[PDB]
DNA sequence: TCAATATCCACCTGCAGATTCTACCAAAAGTGTATTTGGAAACTGCTCCATCAAAAGGCATGTTCAGCTGAATTCAGCTGAACATGCCTTTTGATGGAGCAGTTTCCAAATACACTTTTGGTAGAATCTGCAGGTGGATATTGAT
DNA sequence: ATCAATATCCACCTGCAGATTCTACCAAAAGTGTATTTGGAAACTGCTCCATCAAAAGGCATGTTCAGCTGAATTCAGCTGAACATGCCTTTTGATGGAGCAGTTTCCAAATACACTTTTGGTAGAATCTGCAGGTGGATATTGA
């Protein structure tokens, strides 16, 4: 009967992830989910393999970036745990608000 | 033979010289131009290549990949700031 | 038809400060990325330049001021010394 | 729900390369909101380059133009 | 001697203005800004339109660029009331 | 011959049509430029020049002055969110801040 | 008995008068000098147009003044409404100045 | 002609008061006034090279308002009333 | 510290996916000529930058003081991590078909040129006028009690 | 629940420092006739892109349970804002020399525009080869005691 402490494991993942480079939004949803905002803009629109593959780059590779920022300030506000509020100031820092 | 052996570099001066004039940047070029930029590329590329060699190096590594390139350039100051707004595709972020 | 790339370059470039080392297919595409910015940042200041001044010819003056105002410190020294060398080198052959 | 798509988990994993180490449960809708405001961003600028050119596939380098001109800079798929 | 001319957008600004607001004028200082605008918004457009120019392996920049070059550049509203006078002078002026 | 008809009346603008088709080609942006794109540019060009000074006129009449200055067309840049938008990173100079 | 406003009072007013206000707020000379100081250390002999030191004052203080919203709402973020070195310079980092 | 020395000095603590104020800053802690400072001269410096830059490229002795204004855009700092 | 549980770390190992390598052809890149012209001297007019003077009052300094804000401490509710479960959405991957990027291949509509007029704009004179900034009531807005 | 203080407001005033008109050229739009192209049509064609289908294989959705994090309260040393006396030094006005932009000309070294020649770089079938992804076995790190 053996567990790990809150966070233990937490801090195993960053270490994990912080090391490969892998996208980490499953391939499938991420297209389905471009192709439905593209419907948007102009119907019927085929993508080539390499654009909806860069999307992703850009899109996960600006996620994580904001997760930066934003954990930033939430030890700003001497806490551990990110919250919205958090990347709401990132953001309008950023100027993206 | 080619100017790029004349002026002693790797990088195509003849092709940097048709593509400044083909990209609207100016009416016209001087000859110099097209040496000066190539240099300019090439020691940069060689800059990166470098320290991406050492980063593939430093992981027991042969070929260089992107981990490779991403891990040079953020760990560069200089190079860090030159590319400040610029993702490397499939290069994760530095550890710790 | 064709699409030309600065691999090739790349590649000599490569083996000339890394003689063992290879580069992977999406890395030589990074460094094509990479090239093209540079290339274009380079080049786009010193269209402007050149404009500020009314000039109508982009010269190696040009290229190098613009190196001085995009890159980094150290690195648009050393970007200035094989600059200007190359030039030379060229000048005198 | 696409959008919904994009999971807890898969966030919890974004997160953590970002070296947050605890998530308060609201960051995971907060964050599909940013994550669809970027996309509907780089797509429209991206589509816009599509019809521009006259075709109805949209190209890694629609993609690649778009994300320079959001200033999102990317390398690997066509300078 | 002659104090080489210097244009500016000052006239048509001013003209404008009278359109808009019959009673109302417009520091010298409040004119210096309105001409920064005009230039950088042109500056930013001519600049859109020649890069999709370039992309597009095309030669000329032709209105139909421009267009597109706003949509780009200009958000929501103001880009379809651009493209309506923009498009609205295009055919006018076609038509004459 | 037939008698001279500026091409800014001919698009019916008031922004000068043959300057702006002048700098188009001196700004080295391509080759060679069409008919339309300075009509159309200085259409554009002529239509945000007169929503700023629309909204930056009215700022001056809710300040009780008849001639704008700076801080009105500050005033009218930041109170409108596209405006705003537009020009998020341009600072106008003597134009003061919001009273946020 | 002699009247005293209580702490902030003053403040709040301040930041009405300042906030409605478009003056530069550094004075000329002071700043002039430290440009041509700043100049001078970069290059030796040189002269700067009136507007060149005015295009400038004006442009810093158009940056210290945004600086100081973000510095703000770092300080606020924080519960607290005492800006800090802290808020400027979590500010600047995401600002990606740093 | 004079030496200038420690001329950031100019910038004045109620100088820079005044700024937090049109900055919405209502508390400043004794600490801002240096950091202030610190980070003007950075800004300052980063856009006088650049000007100067401008400047000598154009075989001058006299920093140009446009000087400036290139300086300022580079920096990505547009400023409109010089330009 | 002991002790069981998992992790994480190394050193080998073998195969498949990419790299390399090898063999060829339009399309740039290098030449050789004839012209063209951008813009570097060589002046030099004259705008405007650095200085000098001087006097004055707006403000920067320093100091005294104590209001109230930031930084500790505690502590209890409850939110978010760790997990063992069970199921289904994503991933893998030939297949086959078709929508479509690119290609050529035309050429009529539409720029680019080169002159030769014909104004629209611009640089100061000259003619006007918001509004800066000086005052005073009246209207709040504050802080003591 | 005032009410003495004193900061803020809002309209009235009117000389003048800037805004708005008034003239005159002249630089640069326009008008024309002529030579050159650009880049949309139309059939065409390999090719990626999409729609299926088909499995397992995870990897994600669920609930439980409780560790430990955050946010609420209370406390107080002392930092930072308000006031005030003092008097420095930024401002404001005005004149002056001369550095050094900026307007003209003069007119070669250097760049553009053909026309041909080669030479190179991109592309499409063949020989390696570097790790990825597993094993195994060995200390580690973590948690329970
Ligand atoms: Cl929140
Ligand atoms: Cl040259
Ligand atoms: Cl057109
Ligand atoms: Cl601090
Ligand atoms: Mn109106
Ligand atoms: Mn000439
Ligand atoms: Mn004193
Ligand atoms: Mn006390
Ligand atoms: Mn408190
Ligand atoms: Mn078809
Ligand atoms: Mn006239
Ligand atoms: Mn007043
Ligand atoms: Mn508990
Ligand atoms: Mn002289
Ligand atoms: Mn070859
Ligand atoms: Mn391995």
């Amino acid at each position: 009967p053996h567990r790990y402490r809150p966070g233990t494991v937490a801090l195993r993942e960053i270490r994990r992830y912080q090391k490969s480079t892998e996208l980490l939004i499953r391939k499938l949803p991420f297209q389905r989910l471009v192709r439905e905002i593209a419907q948007d803009f102009k119907t019927d629109l085929r993508f080539q393999s390499s654009a909806v593959m860069a999307l992703q780059e850009a899109c996960e590779a600006y996620l994580v970036g904001l997760f930066e920022d934003t954990n930033l300030c939430a030890i700003h506000a001497k806490r551990v745990t990110i919250m919205p509020k958090d990347i709401q100031l990132a953001r309008r820092i950023r100027g993206e608000r | 033979k080619t100017r790029s052996s004349r002026a002693g570099l790797q990088f195509p001066v003849g092709r940097v010289h048709r593509l400044l004039r083909k990209g609207n940047y100016s009416e016209r070029v001087g000859a110099g131009a097209p040496v000066y930029l190539a240099a300019v590329l090439e020691y940069l590329t060689a800059e990166i290549l470098e320290l991406a060699g050492n980063a593939a190096r430093d992981n027991k590594k042969t070929r260089i990949i992107p981990r490779h390139l991403q891990l040079a350039i953020r760990n560069d100051e200089e190079l860090n700031k030159l590319l400040g707004r610029v993702t490397i595709a499939q290069g994760g972020v530095l550890p710790n | 038809s064709r699409k030309e790339s600065y691999s090739i370059y790349v590649y000599k470039v490569l083996k000339q400060v890394h003689p063992d080392t290879g580069i992977s297919s999406k890395a030589m595409g990074i460094m094509n990325s990479f090239v093209n910015d540079i290339f274009e940042r380079i080049a786009g200041e010193a269209s402007r330049l050149a404009h500020y001044n009314k000039r109508s010819t982009i010269t190696s003056r040009e290229i190098q001021t613009a190196v001085r105002l995009l890159l980094p410190g150290e690195l648009a020294k050393h970007a200035v010394s094989e600059g200007t060398k190359a030039v030379t080198k060229y000048t005198s052959a | 729900d696409n959008i919904q798509g994009i999971t807890k988990p898969a966030i919890r994993r974004l997160a953590r390369r970002g070296g947050v180490q605890r998530i308060s449960g609201l960051i995971y809708e907060e964050t599909r909101g940013v994550l669809k405001v970027f996309l509907e961003n780089v797509i429209r600028d991206a589509v816009t380059y599509t019809e521009h050119a006259k075709r109805k596939t949209v190209t890694a380098m629609d993609v690649v133009y778009a994300l320079k001109r959001q200033g999102r800079t990317l390398y690997g798929f066509g300078g």
